[PDB]
């Protein structure tokens, strides 16, 4: 969370923000794709880690979201 | 019970229910169980072996313990409890209910087709000498070793 | 209902509110009115609370 | 500050079902109450935020020093509307609210109903005052007038005294919502008195049911009958709460109705005699049933434990409702 | 006993698990013969694994 | 041999590695003697006087768990019909004073009466309710919810839902007198200052290595039991 | 201040002393029990007098 | 001012007990820089005597008490009393008030119900010149005078008990029922047997003045043997 | 090395000045906190053991005892043979009467060994068992009896050997115990003979008590450094690992 | 109130407290626990407020 | 150390390296965390010795290297130090204890087949080799 | 002796039981001793002995 | 749907009131309370239970133009 | 304000004032004092080592032992030997941070990044548009912290 | 339960004393024992 | 909030049902909160459970910051904001 993903962020915001044009498409339509394959999955956890997990997960989607936002 | 006055306590021993299980190891051993009690509860006052419980018995609140079932009940929490019953008393006991046969069908250790749940087996008098079989149940997590 | 009576106005009410058991404790009865919004403890105004007995011993151990 | 003051209630509700209620069942209807809340909670946010970013600034009379455009204004009435009708609540979102004043406690369920929809009315006539929307009502006040349909035609079916009076209630609140949907008009008044007799009535009829488990220790009809027989104060209560909710001439509930019903045929006269015909009989004749058989009959059963009259408390607390009920009305017409 | 964890000293011997336990046949088996082995005699375990090859 | 003049009795103590397990809130009798291993729950509170001798076996104590004093409690190692013969206790068990317990089932709710002597085998069920100086015959059950006396005892009456209420009551009346009982004693003990410097303590007559100390680390640890040893 | 049970009250019937005895001893609880109230609130004035000053300023301090 | 007497007294209590604390946490801290293992000794802490707060017990120096005993809370004990061995006194709900010249056997527990009905105390009240037999159970008991309590019984809460009383060994006074004077009660279930008889009430009363001297005399043996307090 | 010669200096200057001053000024916070408590507080006291309490001229024997309870009393003319038992809390007072305690004889947990009479010999025979929170009286009990937790025996109770008393019954006043008899109840009968079975289980019982109370001497006598060497011992198995185990 | 150091020693000594009452261990333990960790918190929250 | 720096903004080791503010702060942000993180842990650890060196060794190495990775400038060497995170990653991974101390006397016969570390060791390793993969990739076609 | 202050000895002390298993080793000694020279020769001998071309190419090359 | 005129032996397996975890009782009136029927219990808890059996089902219950 | 004179024991503490949060200054921007020699070597480096260096060096030493100690808490069932060398090596750790950072400090002397005796013949004029901090600073010890305000 | 304190001191309790009286003479041998308190 | 002032009302609607996914699966957990008695999670140290102090003042902190931090949202952000000024700059 700390280092890969602020890493991630900086890179999409900071480093290729001369690309955002072509990252905007990927980045809404893996949001979206995610958005509607978690969903589901997201109510069958039995294990702590595994919810640790999938919460983990959320954050990241919705920090990719919030990110996609920023680039506008 | 309708015990009356002066009446002298009933010996456990004429409530004792009699399970005869074969143990991975492959050992007939047979163990005592109190009417009301979950398989579950049984095999773990008795130290019975194979059956690793990861959920314990699931969830505490409307449990498939409770008769009949609430339909807001959320079902087995492990695939651990998995004990295979005799012809019998898989019959007697009836089909497994949706959750349990959902959560049955995701087992990683093949399944039998009289397997169910112990935490979700529940002492009657009719399971007096009754034969049942623990396959070893599967091991999920880090700390299911523990 | 004919024979009930809760606050022991038609029929006398024991100080003890029951006859104790042979083999039950004598825990106090349910009262009828069962309201927890009970004030604190209230002594008489100017109620001497010091240990008399205590401070004799005291005296005569001193 | 309003929009967090009206998102900190919702902690202090879900700990307090979480803790106190005894029944069982209780703690999948905090659940969905609580998802409910937030529902509602994050649509106001959405229109909230909307609006603070639109306009970067704190103030109603900024706010008022803007015009927000056509696409804008839809969208923050929608968004408002629909938050505020989870909050209400309205049909089709009543099934938290239902569930709730099935399973949560007496005090919490009295608390519930008679405060967090007040709240919720109040920050929506707040934010609806302060916002010039060009846009046509027709979809709330249909919403509204569905909602006291739905909730007045399901009071027959209805054994469950909290059940009853939850159905009640949401008739009711539907109604109340219905009155502030003609904008800044003269509608407020009607709203806020309807308001306060909701609120009066649904604590009296709370206070009823909390009464009757405490004695009965049941909340169905079909286990307790015949409660004046053996409870003559109670039963002589619930006949008065029964007169009350019927909006007999002398409560506000009359007076409001009046209001109410007036606007309504200015607006929609048709619409307005057909809310009559239903809340007014059907509801009430359900509620009234429903009330009625409990209220007579011969308690036979549990003769050795049968319960005991009201204590005084809660006799000074339904002298204390009636009299807020009706005094109520005297108030000075200043501010009606 | 010492050092023998939730084993228990009895008064004709000394158990090889814990309190309440299920003896296995097969460590009774090793226990008591060292090494002898009249025959491969066909247990339920043997006949298992049998089955699983 | 015997000869000494400041007694070693220690309240907790281990046999061969069978060491005890000692809950939250607890509040353990220092004239009480626990030897064995022996699992209590959270806030259970063991009066004076009494001795539980988990050696034969292990014993579970229930976390509302009310023990009388001058009460002794031993396993038998071995039950008539083989079931588990270790002790076992429900959740809130307020057991009489000057009691007796040898390998025996008791379940959650249980009152069990001063003097009373319950043999091997026997298991008494929930809201079970024992009178005093009683007897219960080895391996029986007790119904659950059930009144009963006598020596052998018989059973008396069913238990109303509001005495069984009332013993619930009464087993959570016992908190605030263990915390204050707690609350008297010092988080660190102040017997050792008081002796006197011995031959063998200023002078050791054979030197160990240095290990993890049994109070390593203990900064930390929040001294919740001031009775620790 | 006399401790009627450690009095000779062997001059009386046994249920007079019986009595007597009940008295006393009411007496003596009800003024344990006072004693025990006037400690008791102590528990909450004392605490009440420390920490109000200072839970305000820090309360003031985050808020305004 | 009797409220602020209080603050003032607990706030020395409060003030003592931080000081405690910090100077045994110095010591320990010491011990061990020093690398000494005086400070970790597992020595008992239980105490004979348990001050709880405000309820110190309270005794003439004429009593007998075995250093096993343990009388804790609001306790009140007459002159030359003798208390037995492990006997214990639980004071911490109510007061136990007990009269001179009285003696309890070894492990005799008596305390006091949380809370009874109106004319019931819930103070364990016990006269002078009574005898209790060892393993007694006392529980909100009035006990009056010269009574005689057998080996192992048990007299339960609201139990009033009158003057010259007998009971046998193994036997149980009801929760709130009366024992009559001049009267000899048997069983667990306390049904009148006999009236007590002049000759079994001197050999009572020599039997307690025995029990007395031998209280006495066990002290006496316990001071020369430094194994009694003061 | 310069780092490890200031190691070796400051080690030893904190050590030997810092533990006897801090040790001094503790010890006096310590003495004014259980002034300035006083009189509403307690504090510890050093416990006496009362196993070895001698009255005149009666002296406890109980040297050739297997087993010695820490917190047992033993006041008086009480004489035990080799492999006596006296478990935990248990009372016996040889002011009112000599004891003789045999050989291989077991007095259980809290069990009150009184005589009724000021001087009566109260006598055990060899291998006699006592169960828990008994009330013995002045008894003769011979050898091989069995006596059941709870149990009281009265003034004039005469048992003969391998008699049983069971536990929770109380026998009356001179009352001769049968050989091969078992007795049961509050007011005590002869309720059975005792079964081949059922004296082969008390003798195991009788045994494992004995075997138990071994064990437990074992334990009751060791000494600080024993029970801290201990404490230790276990702290270290709570973090050694399985190769720790396997090395060790 | 006004004073960065006094809300501090305010936030420390009721941290403090917290910690000692979710401890179940009794108050007034490790009295010198409660001025060290008022200081630390007062001069904690000093240097927040001057960064 | 970093808290007494001072200099200008520039490009260091021959353009390898970015030394700008925003990374310094970046830096310093996670070094904060990463002491709390440790502090909470090291507090954790003297509770139950779970550990062995070996796991805390590895996280002190990747808390050497991973404040690093905020003062890349070039995509080489970000995807070296994002190679040397992942294999500290994975040796971090293999100090996981396989066996633990437990009560569990049934099992003393018996064999139990544990696959949890095996798993999560192959996905890691086939994870990062396809991440590197696709890394490698990327940075020879932009440098094209 | 016992400096007993009230009930409490100030002068009681414990010799540990603990100490180091290498605590009066030769090499123990500060660095540069006679002793200490010889252990660390010792030493040194055994190292040069078990790792012959690794302390060559460490030291050597150093 | 309706209730079956027929008579019928007392429930065995129907819904029952459930007390949530250390509830503490209410004793008003003295917690003089008695075994509830088991019909009226089935009653009570009926209606918070029942639930449709086919999909689709919902709109021909009852009467399909109303 | 004020700085501690250079070349003294105690310039490391002009290490420890600065006049903004900004951790580098621009690419552009002129230094606080003038430049010595931005152009620097190791050995130019080393040359620059002075007081202010040596008494870095022995405060690290100094504070080392604390360090050290509080490290050593930490370790069990350890032979004494391993013990002191684990000391003797984290002090070593200790004096070679310190070295490192009188190295760090001779550097920006050299550089001017610090004070180092040297003042630039036109100061540069910056005006406090947004002062939230001289008023909070002049009332306390962050003044001492804060070099110019 | 009710926690309170039954036996109030701010007033007198009025008792009837004559309405029931305990039995103190002639009990059988299995008789009950007669009840302590009886003021009403 | 951010969102808004990006004017982005696709990202507000997903985001939005993200979150109701989110806290629906959150809540699901707090049914399995409720126990029939007091557990025993707690290690034992000495025989006895032990609690760590450090972590229980931590804990503390932490639960202090996260109730009542709302607040103090304001040095947190001003924080970030000159963090982020750099950034560009
Ligand atoms: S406990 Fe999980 S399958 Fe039953």
């Amino acid at each position: 969370f700390l280092i890969f993903f602020l890493f991630f962020s900086l890179l999409f915001i900071y480093y290729l923000s001369a690309l955002n044009n072509f990252f905007w498409i990927i980045l809404l339509i893996i949001s979206i794709i995610g958005i509607f394959y978690i969903i589901s999955i997201i109510f069958d956890i039995n294990l702590f880690k595994a919810f640790l997990a999938y919460s983990t997960i959320i954050n990241s989607i919705s920090f990719i979201l919030l990110i996609i936002a920023i680039i506008f | 019970h309708h015990h009356h006055a002066g009446d002298q306590a009933d010996r456990v021993a004429d409530k004792i229910i009699w399970i005869n299980i074969q143990n991975r190891i492959g050992q007939f051993e047979r163990i005592s169980a109190f009417e009301g009690e979950s398989l579950l509860e049984a095999l773990q006052r008795n130290k019975v072996a194979g059956i690793v419980a990861t959920c314990e018995g699931g969830e505490d609140i409307n449990t498939m313990l409770e008769k009949p079932i609430d339909p807001v009940t959320y079902g087995p929490f492990c695939s651990s409890c998995q004990v295979v019953v005799s012809n019998p008393w898989r019959n007697k006991m009836g089909n497994l209910h949706y959750l349990e046969e959902r959560n049955l069908v995701r087992s990683s250790y093949p399944t039998t087709e009289n397997s169910r749940l112990a935490c979700c087996i529940l002492v009657e008098k009719w399971m007096n000498e009754m034969i049942i079989s623990i396959p070893q149940n599967p091991n999920s997590v880090y700390e299911d070793n523990m | 209902l004919l024979k009930f009576d809760p606050f022991g106005f038609y029929s006398p009410k024991l100080l003890s509110e029951n006859r104790p058991e042979e083999a039950m404790p004598f825990y106090e009865d349910y009262p009828q009115n069962d309201s927890h919004w009970n004030l604190w403890e209230q002594f008489p105004e100017d109620f001497e609370d010091s240990n008399a007995e205590r401070e004799a011993i005291l005296k005569s151990n001193k | 500050l309003f929009f967090m003051c009206y998102e900190l209630l919702l902690i202090p509700s879900f700990l307090i079902v979480y803790f106190v209620s005894p029944s069982r069942r209780a703690i999948q209807a905090s659940l969905y109450f609580v998802i409910w809340t937030q529902l509602g909670s994050l649509l106001v946010l959405i229109a909230i935020s909307y609006i603070i970013s639109i306009t970067n600034t704190y103030e109603f009379n900024d706010l008022k020093y803007f015009n927000f455009t056509n696409s804008e204004s839809t969208i923050i009435i929608f968004l408002i509307f629909l938050g505020f009708g989870f909050k209400a609540p309205i049909w089709p979102f009543h099934y938290w609210l239902t569930k709730t004043h099935v399973e949560a406690p007496s005090g919490f369920s009295i608390y519930l109903s008679g405060f967090l929809v007040k709240t919720a009315l109040y920050g929506f006539y707040k934010f609806n005052t302060s916002i010039f929307i060009d846009i046509d009502s027709s979809i709330f006040i249909a919403i509204c007038i569905m909602g006291v349909v739905d909730s007045s035609l399901k009071m027959w079916g209805q054994t469950d005294l909290k059940k009853l009076v939850a159905y009640g209630t949401i008739q009711e609140m539907n109604i109340i919502y219905l009155a502030f949907c003609w904008g800044d008009s003269c509608a407020i008044l009607g709203g806020i008195l309807f308001s306060a007799t909701h609120a009066f009535l649904s604590a009296l009829m709370f206070f009823l049911v909390d009464c009757i488990y405490r004695r009965y220790h049941t909340r169905s009809l079909v286990e307790v009958n015949g409660i004046l027989h053996i409870t003559p104060n109670l039963g002589l209560s619930i006949l008065f709460m029964l007169v009350f909710f019927s909006g007999i001439p002398g409560t506000i509930k009359f007076i409001s109705e009046f209001y109410i019903f007036s606007g309504l045929l200015e607006a929609s006269p048709f619409i307005c005699f057909i809310l009559m015909l239903v809340a007014n009989v059907l509801g009430l004749i359900g509620f009234s049933k429903s009330w009625f058989n409990a209220t007579f009959g011969m308690p036979k059963k549990n003769t050795k434990y049968l319960p005991m009259d009201l204590s005084f408390k809660e006799s000074y607390i339904i002298l204390y409702c009636f009299f807020f009920l009706f005094i109520f009305s005297y108030f000075s017409s200043i501010f009606f | 006993v010492k050092g023998k964890g939730s084993i228990r000293k009895g008064i004709h011997g000394e158990g090889f698990g814990a309190p309440s336990h299920a003896h296995d046949a097969l460590i009774h088996q090793i226990k008591q013969s060292k090494d002898t082995m009249d025959y491969q005699n066909i247990t339920n375990e043997v006949a298992q694994n049998f089955a699983n090859h | 041999k015997y000869g000494e003049n400041i007694s070693k009795h220690r309240s907790l103590m281990s046999l061969y590695d069978l060491h005890p397990q000692i809950g939250y809130q607890s509040y353990i009798a220092p004239n009480s003697t626990v030897i064995g291993e022996v699992t209590i729950g959270n806030e259970t509170t063991v009066w004076y006087n009494s001795v539980i001798r988990g050696d034969v076996n292990a014993v579970q104590i229930g976390n509302n768990v009310s023990i009388g004093e001058n009460v002794v409690i031993h396993t038998a190692g071995s039950l008539p019909t083989g079931q588990p013969a270790s002790v076992d206790i429900g959740h809130y068990v307020i057991i009489g004073s000057k009691s007796t317990i040898y390998s025996c089932t008791i379940q959650d709710e249980v009152v069990i009466g001063q003097g009373c002597v319950i043999l091997e085998g026997a298991r008494i069920e929930k809201g079970a309710m024992i009178a005093a100086n009683s007897v219960v015959p080895p391996g029986r059950l007790i119904p659950a919810g059930t009144l009963w006396a006598g020596n052998p005892c018989t059973f008396v009456r069913n238990l109303t839902k509001s005495e069984l209420a009332t013993n619930i009551d009464h087993a959570k009346k016992q908190l605030h007198l263990a915390q204050q009982h707690r609350y008297e004693y010092l988080p660190y003990n102040s017997a050792y200052l008081q002796k006197s410097n011995s031959e063998e303590d200023l002078n050791p007559t054979k030197y160990d290595d240095v290990t993890i100390n049994y109070n390593f680390g203990d900064e930390e640890r929040a001294q919740e039991n001031p009775l620790k040893y | 201040f006399e401790n009627v049970l450690l009095s000779n009250r062997k001059n009386l019937t046994p249920q007079e002393s019986v009595q007597k005895v009940i008295n006393y001893a009411l007496l003596q609880d009800a003024k344990q029990r006072s004693r025990t109230l006037r400690h008791i609130k102590a528990s909450w004035v004392i605490p009440a007098l420390l920490f109000t000053y200072p839970a305000w300023y820090l309360a003031k301090g985050a808020v305004n | 001012m009797k409220l602020f007497q209080a603050m003032w007294t607990r706030t020395i209590y409060s003030i003592g007990r931080m000081v405690r604390e910090t100077g045994l946490a110095l010591d320990r801290y010491g011990c061990k820089l020093e690398q000494d293992i005086s400070c970790y000794e597992p020595l008992s802490r239980h105490r004979n005597i348990l001050p709880i707060y405000d309820l110190v017990p309270t005794f003439y120096h004429s009593t007998f008490i075995a250093p096993n005993s343990s009388l804790i809370g609001a306790v009140y004990l007459g002159q030359n009393t003798v208390v037995g061995y492990g006997s214990t006194l639980r004071g911490d709900n109510h007061a136990i008030r007990v009269g001179h010249n009285t003696v309890i056997g070894d492990k005799v527990a008596i305390s006091n119900v949380a809370t009874l009905a109106a004319g019931i105390p819930v103070s364990t009240n016990i006269g002078n010149h009574v005898n209790i037999g060892a393993g007694c159970v006392l529980q909100s008991c009035v006990v009056d005078d010269n009574v005689t309590v057998g080996h192992n019984t048990v007299i339960l809460e609201g139990s009033v008990l009158e003057r010259g009383s007998v009971i046998a060994p193994n036997s149980l006074v009801p929760a709130g029922r009366l024992i009559p004077s001049g009267q000899l009660w048997a069983g667990s279930p306390v049904r009148y047997v006999r009236d007590l008889k002049e000759e079994e009430i001197k050999l009572n009363l020599e039997q307690t003045e025995q029990n007395l001297s031998i209280g006495k005399t066990h002290k006496s043996s316990l001071i020369q043997q430094e194994a009694y307090d003061r | 090395m310069l780092r490890l010669r200031l190691f070796d200096a400051y080690e030893k200057i904190s050590m030997t000045f810092l533990g006897p001053l801090y040790r001094r000024i503790g010890k006096s916070l310590a003495q004014t906190g259980l002034n300035i408590q006083q009189p509403y507080t307690s504090d510890d006291r050093l416990v006496p053991s009362l196993r070895n309490i001698r009255v005149t001229n009666k002296i406890p024997s109980i040297n050739d005892s297997e087993f010695i309870a820490p917190n047992s009393v033993v006041i008086g003319d009480v004489i035990t043979k080799e492999g006596s038992s006296i478990w935990y809390g248990a009372t016996l007072r040889g002011e009112l009467g000599p004891i003789e305690i045999g050989k291989q004889t077991v007095i259980q947990d809290l069990v009150n060994i009184q005589s009724g009479k000021q001087n009566q010999k109260t006598q055990i025979g060899d291998n006699v068992f006592i169960g828990p929170n008994s009330y013995i009286q002045s008894s003769k009990i011979n050898d091989n009896s069995f006596v059941g937790m709870g149990s009281t025996v009265s003034t004039g109770c005469n048992l003969a050997s391998n008699a049983v008393v069971a536990a929770g019954s109380v026998v009356p006043e001179n009352t001769q115990v049968p050989s091969n008899q078992i007795w049961a109840g509050s007011p005590a009968q002869y309720l059975r003979d005792i079964t081949p079975e059922e004296r082969q289980v008390l003798q195991e019982h009788h045994q494992e008590c004995v075997q138990l109370a071994r064990i437990h001497a074992e334990e009751t006598e060791k000494s600080f450094r024993e029970v801290l060497n201990d404490f230790d011992r276990i702290t270290a198995e709570a973090e050694y690992d399985h190769e720790s185990l396997a090395l060790q | 109130m006004s004073s960065m150091l006094i809300w501090g020693a305010c936030f420390g000594l009721f941290t403090r407290a917290a910690a000692c009452k979710a401890s179940m261990i009794p108050l007034t333990t490790s009295p010198w626990k409660y001025p060290k960790y008022m200081i630390v918190s007062a001069v904690t929250f000093y240097y927040f407020d001057w960064y | 150390y970093l808290i007494t720096f001072n200099g200008y903004s520039s490009t260091f080791w021959w353009s390898h390296f970015k030394l700008n503010n925003y990374s310094l702060y970046m830096y310093l942000l996670v070094i904060i965390f990463n002491n709390y993180f440790l502090y909470i842990t090291e507090k954790h650890i003297k509770i139950l010795n779970n550990y062995s060196i070996d796991y805390f060794f590895s996280i002190i190495n990747i808390t050497l290297f991973i404040p690093m990775i905020f003062l890349s400038n070039t995509l080489f060497t970000f995807f070296f130090l994002i190679e040397l995170v992942s294999c500290a990653i994975f040796y971090k991974f293999i100090v996981s204890k396989i066996s633990f101390k437990n009560s569990n006397y049934k099992d003393n016969y018996f064999s139990i087949f544990s696959k949890n570390y095996l798993n999560v060791l192959f996905y890691q390793y086939w994870s990062s080799f396809f991440s590197s993969v696709m890394i490698g990739f990327c940075i020879i076609y932009l440098f094209s | 002796g016992d400096f007993f202050v009230d009930k409490y000895n100030f002068s009681r002390r414990v010799v540990d039981h603990r100490q180091p298993y290498d605590l009066n080793f030769s090499i123990n000694n500060p660095v540069g001793s006679r002793v200490w020279f010889k252990a660390w020769k010792q030493k040194a001998i055994g190292n040069f002995l078990n790792l012959v071309g690794v302390h060559y190419a460490f030291y050597g090359a150093g | 749907y309706m209730g079956n005129p027929a008579v019928q032996s007392p429930p065995k397996e129907f819904f029952n009131y459930h007390y949530v975890p250390d509830n503490y009782p209410d004793a008003l009136s003295g917690f003089r309370i008695a075994y509830r029927d088991p019909f009226e219990v089935q009653h009570v808890f009926a209606y918070e239970n029942w639930e449709y059996q086919y999909d689709g089902q919902w709109w021909s219950m009852g009467s399909l133009a109303c | 304000s004020q700085t501690f004179a250079h070349d003294s024991f105690l310039g490391g503490l002009n290490l420890f004032k600065r006049r903004d949060p900004r951790f580098v200054l621009d690419q552009g921007e002129r230094p606080p004092y003038p430049i010595i020699n931005s152009n620097s070597s190791f050995v130019d480096v080393l040359s620059n080592f002075n007081k202010a260096d040596f008494g870095l060096v022995l405060f690290s030493a100094a504070i080392g032992f604390p360090l050290s100690r509080w490290v050593l808490k930490g370790l069990t069932f350890s032979s004494l030997n391993y013990r002191r060398g684990l000391f003797s090596s984290v002090y070593g750790g200790v004096i070679l941070w310190g070295l490192v950072l009188g190295f760090n400090n001779s550097y920006y002397r050299l550089n001017g990044f610090v004070d180092n005796g040297l003042v630039w013949k036109r100061k540069e004029r910056k005006l406090n548009k947004y002062d939230f901090t001289s008023e909070f600073e002049d009332n306390s010890f962050f003044k001492k912290l804060r070099i110019r305000d | 339960r009710q926690n309170f304190a039954k036996n109030i001191t701010t007033t007198d309790i009025p008792k009837d004393s004559h309405h029931f009286a305990a039995k103190r003479s002639g009990f059988t041998q299995t008789e009950q024992a007669p009840f302590a308190y009886n003021d009403v | 909030l951010y969102s808004s002032f990006k004017s982005q009302y696709l990202l507000i609607l997903f985001m939005t049902i993200l979150n109701i996914f989110g806290m629906y699966f959150y809540i699901q957990n707090l049914r399995f909160v409720v126990k029939k008695n007091k557990s025993s999670i707690l290690n034992y140290k000495n025989y006895y459970v032990n609690i760590n102090y450090s972590i229980t003042l931590n804990i503390i902190l932490l639960n202090f910051f996260n109730f009542f931090g709302i607040l103090f949202l304001s040095d947190l952000i001003i924080i970030l904001n000159y963090i982020s000024s750099y950034i560009y700059i």
